[PDB]
């Protein structure tokens, strides 16, 4: 998910996504500590490959210790 | 807030000065070439990175180049709210 | 005062644009005619004045460069930037008719006539913090 | 197990360790290099036909890859 | 031609394999005869043959001359292909026929591409192959 | 006339030609003698 | 006259110069077809659909000539014939070489070649098809009108073109196709059907030697055999003279079920229906107004519906449904979308054709078939109409109207939907995976199914329960129910089920919900592409720009992918997911509890045994229960005669992951180890005068995701067909 | 027989990823169709669609590929 | 070195560096880059014609 879209799209729906709390009553009360954004590109691509490398390492241990202890 | 960045292959078609829709640049008395005034960035604290300027530049290794900052503001991000 | 007739929308100005900062544009339209705007809307302009506000300096510097001068023709409006405190700020026109290369001497901060070949290189420019002009 | 996870846990280990070797010195190349300090060194006799080496690099990796898979399809 | 391999002669499970051997084409010696084309190798354990690759007498042939062959043919057409090319340029028609063959001019380089590789040794004694460093314009960095 | 090979040699359809006219030929030989190794 | 092929690059002007590198290759086959983008125009653009139509409509009647022509003579169809349930069809023998010998699919009898599964034998047992000479005679004449109307075509575009008042008659339009072609049609294949179709099928009941069975010829005058059944159909009575219809209780009846003896329902109400059909949708088609002064002037309807909440109505909507183009193309294939996946929901509840519950092999196949076209092409739909968007609209037109009334308020619609499809996403999948945790957590309680927190459809139950006891009622001649999946009895045939009750528990409910869930937000994507589509809050130059473009430079941040056929892109992913789980969980329920054998009691004893309320709840016996078995077989399902077809399952996974490498990487990479190869070449002086270029990144994206695509769709089609074939 | 084959795949894993890697390297200066990059750092740059886009050159983009030849790999 | 002969490039930054060019146009005003030298070898958008200083040009024959 991370990898493949891309930094144009998930600005569009962050417009609108301001434009909800300035207009709510009941909810207008509380402000930003800091107005968000969306990602960074550079940011984007390390989190994409950081979670795609925590994913291959898990599974593969998982699978070689249990099959190691269950077959012997 | 990014940086811009001059040469002097400015044949001066001017097809950048009318590409950039921020008012970053001008066509300041030059001496050289035919050109006679060179294409410069007076007003650099509007840049917004759409680099549609150089684009424009038909100069064989295109004569303006940006150097993209990192001070960026609420003016260079270009936000509404 | 003349604004043009629209029937309300939902894009238009937001809690920065009156906490930091206003955009105006006007012009002489002798004519009415249909037009369509960045935020969205086809509508009728009036005779004479055309008083319009809006947040952004693209939208107004679109309606200037393709929809006046290069299908309207006209050719004698102001854009102009608010503070906050109310007062305003006259950037643009400042050369008339936006042409960007007319002048009998212009203004002169900054140079740098100097190729590439020649670079700026990490190990020698060092312990400081200036860019890549200063030979 | 234990043997067996000691050695793919060291493997792994391994393995981007040296991407990291690999990585700084790539990072090396543009911040610590001056140009006429090491002018005819060895290093630039290297510059001077990394072409050959890249290419005859990516010749020996299509041949491989090209007739392996050849062979297991058959 | 050791390292535990028995003769695809006398490997039993050869010759059991060989028995039911499905006849695979539309005539039924085809199975029983590629297996009694199997008997000059040596097989193994696995009851199928391994190949040697040494020069070496006991099965030389059965790797050099198709490797042979190889060179004959990938040299014949890369010869052909690279003298097409030297062709075409002398014409000023260049990217024109880069789409459009010229087959009455295509068929005769193909035709003689006879003795491709004695030529092509002259051609590395004359020199006729290669273009010099700096003449090569292709600029790198 | 036989003008229809100026408009018949494009390439493409003459790509398929030749690839096909070497696969009959390859499968001839395995089709006459596939009993040689 | 052949002096004119090539010339390529005729209908282009700037890449007819020449190639000047391997990107004047790649347009070459991007604008062969868009002549909307070749002129202003518009007789022309008419001519060249009609012609394209017609070729479209030859290459049909080609192929489906052709495959008769192999159904008569390399298909086992008239030793099938007398046997439809010892024999399985085929078709397609194969050629004795080295390599496909082993493949004869033996079918009994002899018959090798391919057990093929696409159910044509199906209308031949229908369409009462003897010997394969006349299919013969078929294909000879559907070739000849294949040509026949190609040269129409030539002919109507070389010759005689039309002119251009010729296009927007809609009236005509409408009132000419909706009667003459539909009805008359209809009742045409109606009148076949009651002359040939339903007396051989009567002569199909006990081996009534089919050849020997006489031809129309003996029914055209011969009316003797026609008053041997039928009484009342001795000529017909002709009571329609006498305005007296209840003579004709013979054939035109009205049964509604299941026929035992023919594996689908009772043929009579088939053609009854047909007639209706005629009759009620030409009364229908002569609406509107044409050369006579009377009619609907249908430009005045929609001024009418207008009032406080409409604004001004649907005023001013013509000038966009003729005067263009593309708004018609996406509106057509939306509908026509919607309507095959319907098609597809439909026709495994009232088998319309002889032996179809019964025969359990060319079911599914014709469903996911169906229902892939259909999401396929609606997306498809979708984008013609973002590309209307772009290419055709008013400013002056558009005041005010239903239309203009939603792009002003966008922001509202799209926040309040991004709301709802958040809301059920994770309402659902996370309640989900809460059970999976439970269930991993020994702490069984916590479950969801009926054995623990109850949740139950009682809509569906309460709908199907009005819908049980219909006739009578509501249905007063009429009877038996429509289906038997609502109510009624189990129907069967042999130890081989064909229609019992569907059951709707606990499961049922999460799966509803995420198929709502996925819909919900491709919609998302889709229409905010549509609505963001020339202005957004950011880009006000779009459709001053375009809609194929990269992206916009790094300005504020990153700006790639904002193009709409991307949104397209995105979309296309997210209903791939849909239409995928879809047929995983309609082939498992339809293999769980309604398909099987059966036993003398009529004790269905289903396939897998009810396996739904047992493990469709958590995500880990998802992938246990479902492809242990849809797999356990293709491992070892090649290695002997009618086995050996090794299945590209094993190969499609090498262009999933072909596929993904494009999409992860940039361009200017491969740029560069171009250049450097190209150092080598010229090096050795083999340099090609072209020179080549890397792909553009949009082309490298497309190409990605098509492989993507294929791929998956390879690898799926492969389990389920092998899947079949180890019970069919 | 088999560790014939899987040898052979082992050289050619290495081989791609030593490729990939020194052509990182030894673009940490600049390439042919964008030489300056020695100036624009190891970071982000990545000049906008000049021709067809250039996204992917910032002298790392070789890092992540190589990190996935990596893990295959081993 | 002539208006129709063949000469290749010394400027450094070129993309034709070291390449053949036919010189067009002999200028030779008070322009620093007066010769016009016509390529057919394609860079960013065909820039084949572009002007130098013949203080950095060689011929080849
Ligand atoms: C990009 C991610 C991101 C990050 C790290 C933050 C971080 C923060 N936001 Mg925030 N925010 C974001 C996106 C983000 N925001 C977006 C996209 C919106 C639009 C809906 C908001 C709207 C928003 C509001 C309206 C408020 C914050 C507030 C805060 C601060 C305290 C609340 C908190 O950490 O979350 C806690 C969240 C949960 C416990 C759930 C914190 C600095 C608060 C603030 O101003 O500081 C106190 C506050 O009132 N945010
Ligand atoms: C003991 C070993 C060791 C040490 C001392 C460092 C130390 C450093 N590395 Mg590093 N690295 C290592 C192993 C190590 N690394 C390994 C094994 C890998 C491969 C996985 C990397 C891959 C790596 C990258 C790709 C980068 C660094 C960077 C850096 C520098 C910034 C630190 C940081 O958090 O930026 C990390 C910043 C990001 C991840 C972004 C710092 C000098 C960064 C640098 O030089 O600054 C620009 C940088 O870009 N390293
Ligand atoms: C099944 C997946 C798959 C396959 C078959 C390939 C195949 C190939 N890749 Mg590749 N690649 C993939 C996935 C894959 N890639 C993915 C997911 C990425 C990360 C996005 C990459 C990133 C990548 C880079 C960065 C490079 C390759 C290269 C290569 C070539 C190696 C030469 C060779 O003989 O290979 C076998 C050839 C064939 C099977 C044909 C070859 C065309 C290298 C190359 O040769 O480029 C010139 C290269 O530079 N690829
Ligand atoms: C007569 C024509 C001809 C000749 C002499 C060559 C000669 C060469 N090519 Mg080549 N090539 C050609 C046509 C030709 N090519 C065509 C038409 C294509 C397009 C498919 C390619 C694509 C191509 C690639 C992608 C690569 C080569 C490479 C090479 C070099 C390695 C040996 C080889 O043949 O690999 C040819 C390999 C294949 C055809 C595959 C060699 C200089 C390789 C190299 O390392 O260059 C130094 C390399 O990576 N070529
Ligand atoms: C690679 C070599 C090779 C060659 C030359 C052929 C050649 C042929 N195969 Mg074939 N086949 C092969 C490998 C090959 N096969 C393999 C490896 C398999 C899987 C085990 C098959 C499975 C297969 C099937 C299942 C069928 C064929 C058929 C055919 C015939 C028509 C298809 C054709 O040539 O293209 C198309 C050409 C024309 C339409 C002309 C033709 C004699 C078909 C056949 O025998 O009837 C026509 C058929 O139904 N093949
Ligand atoms: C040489 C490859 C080859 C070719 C040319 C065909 C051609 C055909 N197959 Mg076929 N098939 C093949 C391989 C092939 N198949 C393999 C490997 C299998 C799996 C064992 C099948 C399984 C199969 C079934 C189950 C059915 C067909 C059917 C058909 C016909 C429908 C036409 C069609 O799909 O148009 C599009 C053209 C292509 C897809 C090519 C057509 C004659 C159908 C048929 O006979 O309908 C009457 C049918 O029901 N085939
Ligand atoms: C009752 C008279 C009648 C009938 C039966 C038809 C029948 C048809 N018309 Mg048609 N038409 C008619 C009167 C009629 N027209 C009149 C009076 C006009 C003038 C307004 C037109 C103008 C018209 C246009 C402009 C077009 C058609 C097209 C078509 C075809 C649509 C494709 C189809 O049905 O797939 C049938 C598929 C199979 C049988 C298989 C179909 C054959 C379309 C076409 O080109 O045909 C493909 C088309 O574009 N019609
Ligand atoms: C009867 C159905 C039908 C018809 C007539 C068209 C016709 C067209 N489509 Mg299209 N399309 C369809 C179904 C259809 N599409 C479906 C179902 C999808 C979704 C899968 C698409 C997705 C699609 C895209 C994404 C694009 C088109 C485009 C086009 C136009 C150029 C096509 C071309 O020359 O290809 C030449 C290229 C190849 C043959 C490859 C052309 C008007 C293109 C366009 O906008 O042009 C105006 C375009 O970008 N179509
Ligand atoms: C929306 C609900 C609904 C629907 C769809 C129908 C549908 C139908 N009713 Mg029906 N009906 C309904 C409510 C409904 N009824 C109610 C509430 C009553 C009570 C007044 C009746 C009383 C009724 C009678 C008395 C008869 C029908 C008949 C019919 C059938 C007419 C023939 C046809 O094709 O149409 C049709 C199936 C007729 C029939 O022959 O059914 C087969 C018939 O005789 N209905
Ligand atoms: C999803 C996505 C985003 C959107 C991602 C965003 C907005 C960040 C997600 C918001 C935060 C990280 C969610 C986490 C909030 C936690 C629940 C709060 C933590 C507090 C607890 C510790 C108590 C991008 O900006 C992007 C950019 C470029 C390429 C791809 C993508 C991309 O895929
Ligand atoms: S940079 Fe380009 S547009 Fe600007 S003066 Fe120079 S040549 Fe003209
Ligand atoms: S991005 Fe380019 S066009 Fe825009 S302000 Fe900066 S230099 Fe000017």
């Amino acid at each position: 998910m991370f990898l493949i879209s891309w930094r144009g799209y998930w600005q569009e729906l962050i417009e609108t996504l301001v434009w909800a709390h300035e207009r709510t009553p009941l909810a207008s009360l509380v402000r930003w500590k800091d107005k968000p954004v969306a990602m960074s590109i550079v940011q984007g691509r390390l989190v994409g490959l950081a979670h795609f490398t925590v994913g291959y390492v898990l599974t593969y241990a998982a699978f070689v210790i249990a099959s190691t202890a269950g077959k012997f | 807030s990014h940086s811009v960045k001059i040469y002097d292959t400015c044949i001066g078609c001017t097809q950048c000065v009318r590409a950039c829709p921020t008012d970053v640049l001008e066509m300041v008395p030059w001496d050289g070439c035919k050109a006679g005034q060179i294409a410069a960035s007076p007003r650099t604290e509007d840049c917004v990175g759409c680099k549609r300027c150089e684009t424009a530049c038909p100069t064989d290794f295109l004569s303006i180049r940006v150097y993209l900052s990192n001070a960026e503001t609420t003016r260079s991000m270009g936000l509404a709210y | 005062g003349q604004t043009p007739i629209f029937g309300g929308s939902t894009g238009g100005l937001l809690t920065k644009a009156f906490r930091e900062e206003k955009y105006v544009i006007t012009w002489t339209s002798p004519k009415e005619q249909v037009f369509e705007m960045p935020t969205g809307g086809a509508a009728i302009m009036r005779q004479g004045p055309n008083k319009l506000e809006l947040a952004r300096k693209e939208y107004c510097i679109a309606l200037g460069g393709q929809q006046l001068r290069a299908k309207f023709r006209i050719t004698d409006y102001k854009i102009y930037r608010v503070y906050p405190n109310g007062e305003v700020q006259y950037l643009h026109p400042s050369d008339g008719v936006f042409p960007e290369k007319v002048n009998e001497g212009r203004q002169k901060v900054g140079y740098v006539d100097r190729n590439i070949g020649k670079n700026p290189d990490p190990a020698k420019l060092k312990f400081s913090g200036m860019t890549t002009y200063n030979a | 197990t234990t043997q067996a996870a000691l050695y793919t846990h060291h493997q792994y280990i391994a393995v981007f360790l040296m991407v990291g070797a690999f990585a700084h010195a790539g990072i090396f190349w543009v911040r610590d290099y001056d140009a006429e300090q090491n002018k005819g060194n060895v290093l630039d006799r290297v510059l001077q036909h990394k072409e050959a080496i890249i290419s005859h690099l990516s010749w020996v990796s299509l041949f491989l890859g090209f007739h392996t898979l050849g062979l297991y399809v058959h | 031609v050791g390292a535990g391999l028995v003769p695809c002669s006398e490997s039993p499970e050869f010759i059991q394999r060989a028995a039911s051997a499905r006849n695979t084409t539309a005539d039924p010696n085809s199975g029983q005869k590629r297996f009694e084309r199997y008997a000059q190798e040596l097989c193994g354990p696995e009851g199928l043959p391994h190949l040697i690759v040494d020069g070496r007498l006991n099965h030389a042939g059965d790797f050099l001359i198709p490797s042979i062959l190889f060179l004959y043919i990938a040299g014949w057409i890369g010869w052909v292909g690279r003298a097409y090319l030297q062709e075409i340029k002398k014409r000023d028609n260049t990217e024109l026929r880069e789409v459009i063959i010229d087959v009455p001019t295509a068929l005769p380089l193909m035709l003689s591409g006879f003795t491709w590789p004695l030529a092509a040794v002259k051609e590395l004694l004359s020199g006729e192959l290669v273009a010099k460093d700096d003449e090569i314009p292709v600029s790198p960095r | 006339q036989n003008y229809l090979l100026r408009y018949l040699s494009l390439g493409p359809v003459l790509l398929f030609a030749w690839l096909s006219f070497t696969a009959v030929l390859l499968i001839v030989f395995n089709y006459l003698y596939p009993d040689l190794l | 006259s052949f002096e004119k092929w090539g010339q390529p690059g005729h209908f282009d002007r700037t890449l007819a110069k020449g190639p000047k590198t391997t990107t004047w290759i790649w347009n070459l086959h991007a604008l062969a077809h868009d002549f909307d983008t070749h002129t202003s125009d518009l007789e022309d653009i008419s001519r060249k659909i009609f012609a394209a139509h017609f070729g479209q409509l030859a290459v049909i009647f080609l192929w489906l000539s052709g495959m008769e022509f192999h159904g008569a003579r390399f298909s086992n169809y008239e030793a099938w014939l007398s046997d439809p349930i010892g024999i399985k069809p085929s078709a397609q023998v194969v050629w004795p070489i080295v390599g496909q010998d082993i493949l004869n699919a033996d079918v009994g009898g002899g018959f090798h070649g391919i057990q093929i599964t696409s159910g044509l034998f199906q209308v031949w047992r229908a369409a009462g098809f003897t010997n394969s000479f006349q299919l013969y005679v078929t294909a000879i004449g559907g070739l000849v009108a294949a040509a026949l109307m190609l040269f129409a075509g030539w002919f109507h575009y070389h010759k005689r073109a039309p002119k251009l008042e010729w296009f927007q008659n809609a009236e005509s339009m409408l009132n000419h196709h909706l009667a003459g072609l539909l009805g008359l049609g209809c009742l045409s294949w109606a009148g076949h059907q009651i002359h040939v179709a339903l007396p051989v099928n009567k002569l199909l009941d006990a081996g009534v030697a089919p050849k020997d069975i006489p031809l129309p010829h003996e029914f055209i005058l011969n009316n003797s055999l026609m008053a041997e059944l039928y009484p009342s159909f001795a000529k017909g009575l002709t009571p329609f003279w006498t305005l007296n219809w209840g003579q004709y209780a013979d054939f035109l009846t009205f049964k509604g079920g299941l026929n035992p003896v023919t594996g689908g329902l009772w043929l009579t109400d088939t053609a009854h229906h047909h007639l209706a059909l005629a009759v009620l949708f030409i009364v229908a088609g002569h609406m509107y107004r044409t050369n006579w002064g009377i009619g609907h002037s249908i430009k005045e309807i929609l001024e009418n519906h207008k009032g406080p909440f409409t604004g001004d109505g649907h005023k001013g909507l013509y000038e966009n449904m003729t005067t263009s183009w593309h708004a018609q193309l996406g509106t057509n294939l939306a509908m026509l979308g919607s309507l095959t996946i319907i098609v597809a929901h439909h026709m495994y509840a009232m088998p319309p054709y002889p032996y179809l519950a019964t025969d359990y092999a060319t079911a599914l196949s014709i469903f996911t078939h169906h229902m892939w076209i259909g999401g396929f092409l609606i997306v498809g739909g979708a984008a013609h109409a973002t590309i209307f968007m772009v290419r055709d609209y008013d400013p002056a037109v558009n005041q005010n109207n239903v239309l203009d009334r939603v792009i002003r308020h966008r922001d509202a619609i799209i926040s309040h939907l991004n709301w709802v499809c958040m809301f059920l996403g994770f309402h659902s999948f996370g309640l989900y995976i809460h059970n999976d945790t439970m269930q991993a957590l020994g702490r069984p309680q916590d479950m969801f199914s009926d054995t623990a927190i109850q949740l139950q459809p009682v809509f569906a139950q309460f709908v199907q329960n009005i819908h049980t006891l219909a006739p009578g009622s509501t249905a007063p001649n009429a009877l038996e129910p429509v289906s038997y999946a609502f109510g009624g009895g189990v129907v069967a045939v042999g130890g081989k089920i064909a229609m019992m009750p569907i059951a709707l528990g606990t499961a049922d409910f999460m799966i509803h919900h995420i198929h709502a869930f996925q819909i919900h937000v491709t919609v998302l994507i889709l229409l905010k592409g549509f609505l963001f589509a020339r202005n957004s809050r950011l880009i006000p130059d779009k459709a001053n720009l375009g809609f194929r473009f990269p992206c916009d430079g790094p300005g504020r941040g990153g700006t790639c992918q904002v193009s709409g056929w991307d949104h397209v892109f995105l979309g296309l992913f997210w209903m791939f997911n849909t239409i995928a789980i879809a047929v995983y969980h309609f082939s498992w329920k339809m293999q769980s509890d309604v398909w099987g054998t059966i036993d003398p009691d009529g004790t269905i004893a289903h396939i897998t045994g009810g396996n739904f309320a047992m493990s469709a709840n958590t995500i880990n016996g998802w992938l246990r229960d479902y492809q242990w078995a849809q797999a356990a077989q293709v491992i070892q399902s090649y290695g002997s005669a009618l086995s050996a077809y090794g299945l590209l399952f094993l190969g499609a996974h090498f262009v999933w992951a072909f596929s993904l490498m494009f999409l992860f990487s940039g361009r200017g990479y491969w740029q560069e180890l171009i250049e450097s190869i190209v150092w080598a070449h010229n090096k050795l002086k083999v340099a090609p005068t072209i020179q080549p270029r890397a792909l553009s990144i949009i082309q490298g994206r497309a190409v990605g995701v098509a492989h993507y695509l294929l791929g998956a769709i390879v690898t799926i089609w492969a389990f389920f067909e092998a899947r079949i074939i180890s019970v069919g | 027989p088999g560790d014939f084959l899987v040898h052979h795949a082992f050289a050619l894993g290495i081989h791609t990823t030593v490729l990939v890697l020194v052509k990182g390297a030894l673009d940490a200066r600049g390439s042919k169709l964008m030489p300056d990059k020695k100036d624009f750092g190891y970071a982000f740059p990545c000049d906008g669609p000049g021709r067809g886009g250039t996204c992917d050159i910032s002298a790392w983009d070789a890092f992540y590929l190589a990190l996935f030849w990596a893990l295959n790999t081993v | 070195v002539e208006r129709g002969s063949k000469v290749r490039i010394l400027r450094k930054e070129s993309y034709w560096f070291q390449d053949v060019g036919v010189v067009a146009s002999v200028d030779k005003s008070g322009i620093r880059y007066p010769v016009i030298v016509r390529f057919d070898k394609v860079n960013y958008a065909g820039v084949n014609t572009n002007n130098f200083a013949e203080t950095e040009l060689v011929e080849i024959e």
